[PDB]
RNA sequence: GUGGGAGAGGGUGGUGGAAUUCCCGGAGUAGCGGUGAAAUGCGCAGAUACCGGGAGGAACGCCGAUGGCGAAGGCAGCCACCUGGUCCACCCGUGACGCUGAGGCGCGAAAGCGUGGGGAGCAAACCGGAUUAGAUACCCGGGUAGUCCACGCCCUAAACGAUGCGCGCUAGGUCUCUGGGUCUCCUGGGGGCCGAAGCUAACGCGUUAAGCGCGCCGCCUGGGGAGUACGGCCGCAAGGC
């Protein structure tokens, strides 16, 4: 499921290798701090593989969440 | 002997029991309740009905302190989690927000054989 | 590691003539460079076996090339050995 | 001589004098390890996704330098000696890899 | 050789967050835990549940796959350094320098051994609670070696694709990872599935052969006795060949 929208088609042309950019990268994380799978991100093998790295980088810098609390329920 | 009137409700639900801690906005416990606080003893503590009784008991104990609105935090998977939520829904308390905080490791520690085939 | 200028230096050093890249002398020279550097890396880091395999392979290659060289031209072989200080 | 990016996070509660002191120490230690500074970006204090050292926010610097490899780790270690310094991340530079082209 | 690429390939040093345990403090009180049901156990010397701080060890959630790398064993947080292999493009250099490989040498999961550290969680043995006709077990509560690190041994395995290595030749289709190009597609390298010819006792295999051939190595010759005895070599021992 979850075919409603994809993250790659949502935004424009952006650098995947830039870990300092929160606004772009936040879109690739889920409701929780988790990194969205391929079907959600719309990325490719290599792209996704790079995104993971730069996201983890940003996480170390305190820019991105490692995890979050889930609301609603 | 406080008069808080706004606070937090922590539901901790395992398959063996359901225990509810109601606290002030800083997280310090005011009252608490469990399957065993109510008359139940054995496996019957892990029951949804028992969770309803626990939630209601904790809630009335809280309203005795003058509690009105709470923020609910849920930890653990088990029967009676959603029934505790459902009881707190209208206990007379107003549930503001519900949140699942259930703690999960990044694969730190080796689980017991019962919980294995994982890490 | 090995930069471009070092490699070029030794290549132009051991060449049989200007323009020569892949003649036996140059190959033995390069292999000697890498072998020496790798052995230095393995004096420390004694626990790294996967690189040591690489070393074995390089040495084997060098030995085969030299064996071929002495089979063909003994003079160039004596020269190459005296120059690189291999075998003794 | 390789091109690296130095990331530094400081205490957001720092006044001007102590902050100027910290940046002075950073510059000094940078040049002491033989790093020429190609460029610098001061992003100021920003919000953190999780509290670092009990603080909800932090002061972000950025540097792009060219330095000898052998000294790199030491440089990082040096920057960690300061108490006011929170995070230091030294990253090898890379050509930007885009998407939707 | 030149230019370019992907990667959990290896070694050293750093560093991050989640969680568990213990300790300190706050708030709070009658149970918690656990099972099919229970009991042991822990808790008024204040536990469980909740908040804040500290200490310490081990493993890295999402990404993550039907994926990648490595000769195999095997390799997964992030950062840097040191280092091995490999692929493509150019068609530049050498000019058969090739293949295989008894013995030797090296590497070799887990368990195990030696000396010294470390020890959160887990846990052979063990100590208990249950279940049972019994229960030296399955289930529950504890728990030592060990699991972790350094150095040195040990040499095994369903060490498995149960398929030795290299080269040439013999329809395609479909999905996939990674290069290049006149980039819907074509052309290399790798991983999968269905299938031509053919092979096979069958199942199946089928350009990643188990097909057609060539070279070199290892191995088999009914079952039990038995991987036993004896001898030899290796090992501190267990034991291995
Ligand atoms: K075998
Ligand atoms: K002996
Ligand atoms: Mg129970
Ligand atoms: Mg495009
Ligand atoms: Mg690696
Ligand atoms: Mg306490
Ligand atoms: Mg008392
Ligand atoms: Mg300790
Ligand atoms: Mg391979
Ligand atoms: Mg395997
Ligand atoms: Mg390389
Ligand atoms: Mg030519
Ligand atoms: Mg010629
Ligand atoms: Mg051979
Ligand atoms: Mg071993
Ligand atoms: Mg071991
Ligand atoms: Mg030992
Ligand atoms: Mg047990
Ligand atoms: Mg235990
Ligand atoms: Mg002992
Ligand atoms: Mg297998
Ligand atoms: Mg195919
Ligand atoms: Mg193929
Ligand atoms: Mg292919
Ligand atoms: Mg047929
Ligand atoms: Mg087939
Ligand atoms: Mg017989
Ligand atoms: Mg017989
Ligand atoms: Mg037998
Ligand atoms: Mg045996
Ligand atoms: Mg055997």
């Amino acid at each position: 499921p979850s075919r409603k929208a994809k993250v790659k088609a949502t935004l424009g042309e952006f650098d995947l290798r830039d870990y300092r950019n929160v606004e772009v990268l936040k879109r690739f994380l889920s409701e929780t701090g988790k990194i969205l799978p391929r079907r959600r991100t719309g990325l490719s093998a290599k792209e996704q593989r790079i995104l993971a790295k730069t996201i983890k980088r940003a996480r170390i810098l305190g820019l991105l969440p490692f995890t979050e609390k889930l609301v609603r329920k | 002997k406080r008069q808080v009137a706004s606070g937090r409700a922590y539901i901790h639900a395992s398959y063996n029991n359901t225990i509810v801690t109601i606290t002030d906005p800083d997280g310090n416990p005011i009252t608490w309740s469990s399957g065993g606080v109510i008359g139940y003893k054995g496996s019957r503590k892990g029951t949804p009905y028992a969770a309803q009784l626990a939630a209601l008991d904790a809630a009335k104990k809280a309203m005795a302190y003058g509690m009105q609105s709470v923020d609910v935090i849920v930890r653990g998977t088990g029967a009676g989690r959603e029934q505790a939520i459902r009881a707190l829904q209208a206990s007379g308390l107003q549930v503001k927000s519900i949140v699942d905080d259930t703690p999960v490791p990044h694969n730190g520690c080796r689980p017991k054989k019962k919980f294995r085939k994982a890490s | 590691p090995i930069t471009k200028e070092e490699k070029q230096k030794v290549i132009q050093e051991f060449a049989r003539f200007p323009g020569d890249t892949g003649s036996t002398e140059v190959q033995v020279a390069l292999l000697t460079l890498r072998i020496n550097r790798l052995s230095e890396h393995l004096k420390v880091h004694k626990k790294d076996h996967h690189s040591h395999r690489g070393l074995l392979m390089m040495v084997g290659q060098r030995r085969r090339l030299l064996r071929y060289l002495q089979r063909e031209d003994p003079e160039r072989y004596r020269a190459l050995i005296e120059k690189l200080g291999i075998r003794g | 001589m390789r091109r690296y990016e130095v990331n530094i996070v400081l205490n957001p509660n720092l006044d001007q004098s102590q902050l100027a002191l910290e940046k002075e120490i950073i510059q000094r230690a940078l040049e002491n390890y033989g790093a020429r500074v190609e460029k610098v970006e001061e992003l100021g204090l920003r919000r953190l996704a999780y509290p670092i050292a009990k603080d909800p926010q932090g002061y972000f610097l950025w540097y792009q330098v060219e330095m000898p490899e052998d000294r790199v780790n030491d440089l990082a270690r040096e920057l960690r000696i300061r108490d006011n310094v929170r995070r230091v991340m030294v990253v090898k530079s890379q050509e930007p890899f885009l998407a939707n082209a």
